């Protein structure tokens, strides 16, 4: 209903920059609590940047809810956008 | 001086005015324009 | 003399009403808009050059391409009111020819204003639509003016499909005045909806829509 | 020379350039300045292609008519505003890259690429997939209070 | 500010003296301007005149209440906006019929006067005085103090398919009246634009109206040198005018506006 399936997705695939800024701030808090890290660390001890890191390679396990003007929403995956 | 003294207090109240009326205006999904009830103002802003 | 100008401001008139017609629908003979000027002075201008208002009414009838499109376009009646003032009477033998050859449509043209009285009763006729515009008004076709820009009238489908396509409601749309001297130009209606296109400096066809109230 | 099947794809894209001449220079611009804010400067990436290859010198082209106005044409339709196969969707599409791509074509014209830039097959690629990508970078994203 | 921009016809524009005679038509003077002086003098004799100014040419154009209104008028006005005063005479007929009998001298007289006859009456013959020096409107649409005759330079397209620049003359006026003056002969209807949007809301619509109001918005920016990316001034007005009416930026436009009652309290 407030959902539209994933055949007939319409918003843009390219990531925002409030989508990116939104995500980074989530992971790297949930990152810097104590959450898993889905990628390598190796000199890098900042929680933010693992996060970027971690999108960089694409494996951050979020998924962007946007809202239509109207009330109805669609599911992006942060896997699937394409961040520039 | 008399002139600078008085032009800058008018430039302050024309620049609030402005900004609270146009406070609420965004640019959703869509490509539209709306104010929060959801009038359409532009359907693509600026026209591109 | 002041005789020729009054004459050409009326046939000024006369051309601007009968291209409005023909822009909303209602077919006329090509030649007609393209009428000369000394022959509307023959054809109406008495002997003494005065004019002849009543021998200026006549009907128009909707293009079957306008027909189709717009299913309520309906037989138009066009008419000049000879006197120079307008009274109730006048306005009510109007409303009864306009009731009797049963036109959905009737436009009525006065020279110098029509009493309140008159004005009330306007809305009075029923499922037949009424309008009035003042001769002075008529004088210059608006919508061929520089800054203006052509309006289109929408149909049943293509509105309701504009709708469905950014999920929205008739109110929520940008609003022209019923009032508005090209929405009567175009004789708009309540919950129409107008599509104009406009000379944009950045993408050069701008496509704005519009609903009336 | 003399080719009639080239010939027809060099008339149809010089009529589409004509009829765009004649739609700007008769709606658009009255006056007739041609000066105007447009998305992705195109000079600056035609001098880029040309330094990143090397194209000086009179070496003769090795790249098709009609490939250079199949990707034209091409990519024309690919400037992605709204993502959506409603007709009206279209239409807007349409109507927003109108002026963006009468300078793309104005540019990207066989003669002006052949001559005055006389780019290689490979340049032709990059040129077109730059443009492609820092248009579709230059967007005003979703939420800018605008 | 009120002003008008008023295009001539491509011919007139090109043509000095018919944008001349233009001009003078739409040039609102009326009789106020022409008239010279005023005096009231009472001659008994409806039949002659005991004044020696026009006692002369009243006899030699000879062949009721006695109080005659008599006023002067200055030649220079009448030829430089040249109307004879015999028009004068005729035109205060239509407007007052015959109330007041209009004899009139000869312009090779020294002292043009019209001469009005009445037809407690003392003070109205003033009351009559002032009502003529006022509403009596000769020639020109009304609201139209002065126009000028301003020369312009525009970007033209040639034969070969340049842009070549081209002298025409134009017509610039202080009052607006928007509606009356396209329908004024020798002038360009389709394009003649006025400095007060509102008229262009109350006669072109309201679309015309979003363009004028831009064009003054920009033109007041950038007069000093300075320019802003046109899509913020088009967002200005595009706002401005989205319901359809002028929503004066103020606190009236603004909170009638059936938003939120949070956002217009606050302001």
């Amino acid at each position: 209903e407030l959902a539209i399936l994933k055949e007939e997705r319409t918003t843009t695939p390219y990531l925002t920059k409030y989508e990116r800024a939104r995500i980074l701030g989530t992971r790297a808090l949930q990152i810097s609590m104590n959450a898993p890290v889905l990628v390598d660390i190796e000199g890098e001890t900042d929680p933010l940047q693992i996060a970027m890191k971690e999108l960089s390679q694409r494996k951050i396990p979020l998924v962007i809810r946007r809202y239509l003007p109207d009330g109805s929403y669609e599911d992006w995956g942060c896997d699937e956008l394409i961040v520039d | 001086l008399i002139d600078t003294a008085v032009k800058t207090a008018e430039t302050g109240y024309i620049q609030r005015r402005l900004v609270k009326a146009l406070e609420d205006i965004m640019v959703h999904y869509d490509g539209t324009t709306r104010n929060s009830l959801g009038d359409i103002i532009q359907f693509l802003y600026g026209e591109d | 003399e002041d005789n020729n100008r009054i004459i050409s401001r009326l046939w000024r008139s006369f051309r601007t009403v009968k291209e409005m017609a023909a822009d909303r629908g209602y077919f006329i003979s090509q030649e007609e808009m393209d009428q000369s000027l000394e022959e509307f002075r023959s054809k109406i201008c008495d002997s003494m050059g005065n004019p002849q208002r009543k021998l200026m009414s006549f009907l128009a009838n909707p293009t079957p391409e306008a027909l189709e499109k717009y299913s309520d376009l309906g037989t138009l009646w066009v008419e000049f009111c000879d006197e120079p003032s307008v009274g109730i009477k006048t306005m009510r033998n109007f409303c009864l020819r306009i009731q009797e050859k049963n036109f959905s449509t009737g436009i009525f043209i006065y020279q110098n204003n029509i009493t309140p009285s008159a004005n009330k009763m306007i809305p009075t006729v029923s499922p037949a639509i009424i309008e009035t515009f003042q001769e002075s008004d008529l004088v210059v076709n608006i919508t061929h003016h520089e800054l203006v820009p052509k309006h289109i009238r929408l149909s049943d489908g293509e509105k309701s499909q504009l709708l469905q396509r950014y999920k929205l409601k008739e109110s929520q749309l940008p609003r022209i005045q019923r009032e508005d001297p090209v929405a009567r130009y175009l004789g708009l209606k309540r919950g129409q909806v107008v599509k104009i296109i406009r000379r944009s400096e950045t993408s050069g066809r701008y496509a704005s829509y519009r609903i009336c109230l | 020379l003399g080719d009639v099947e080239l010939q027809k794809e060099l008339n149809s894209e010089y009529e589409q350039l004509v009829s765009d001449r004649k739609f700007l220079r008769e709606i658009v611009f009255v006056n007739g300045d041609h000066n105007w804010p447009l998305p992705v400067n195109l000079r600056r990436i035609i001098q880029n292609a040309q330094q990143i290859f090397h194209l000086d010198r009179a070496k003769a082209s090795d790249l098709t008519i009609p490939e250079i106005i199949h990707g034209v044409r091409d990519l024309c339709k690919k400037l992605f505003v709204l993502r959506g196969e409603n007709e009206l969707i279209k239409e807007a599409q349409q109507n927003a890259t109108s002026l963006f791509q009468c300078l793309v074509r104005a540019r990207l014209a066989t003669r002006r690429i052949l001559e005055e830039f006389r780019l290689n097959r490979d340049a032709f690629e990059w040129v077109l997939g730059t443009i492609e990508a820092q248009f579709q970078r230059s967007l005003v994203h979703p939420g800018e209070m605008v | 500010t009120p002003a008008l921009t008023v295009y001539l016809d491509r011919e007139i524009a090109l043509d000095i003296e018919k944008a001349k005679v233009i001009q003078s038509s739409i040039e609102y003077t009326t009789l106020k301007n022409v008239t010279s002086a005023t005096e009231i003098y009472y001659d008994p004799d409806p039949t002659s005149t005991v004044i020696e100014e026009d006692f002369d040419t009243v006899e030699a154009y000879f062949s009721q209440s006695p109080w005659l209104l008599r006023l002067e008028l200055d030649r220079a006005r009448m030829l430089d906006k040249q109307l004879t005063m015999n028009q004068v005479a005729d035109k205060i007929s239509e407007v007052f019929s015959d109330d007041l009998f209009v004899m009139w001298s000869e312009d090779n007289a020294d002292k043009l006067i019209i001469r009005c006859r009445v037809i407690e009456e003392d003070q109205m013959l003033k009351r009559i005085e002032a009502h003529m020096l006022d509403l009596i409107a000769l020639r020109g649409i009304p609201g139209i103090s002065k126009v000028y005759m301003v020369k312009h330079k525009v970007s033209v397209p040639d034969e070969s398919g340049e842009y070549k620049n081209e002298e025409l003359w134009a017509l610039e006026t202080d009052g607006i009246n928007l509606a009356e003056v396209m329908a004024v002969p020798g002038v360009d209807s389709s394009r003649t634009y006025s400095n007060s949007f509102v008229e262009i809301l109350s006669v072109l619509g309201i679309e015309a109206t979003r363009s004028s109001l831009y064009k003054e918005i920009l033109n007041v920016i950038a007069f000093d040198g300075s320019y802003v990316n046109y899509r913020h001034m088009a967002l200005l007005v595009d706002v401005m005018t989205s319901r359809g009416y002028l929503m004066a930026i103020t606190r009236h436009g603004i909170n009638r506006a059936d938003t939120g009652a949070l956002m217009r309290c606050s302001f």
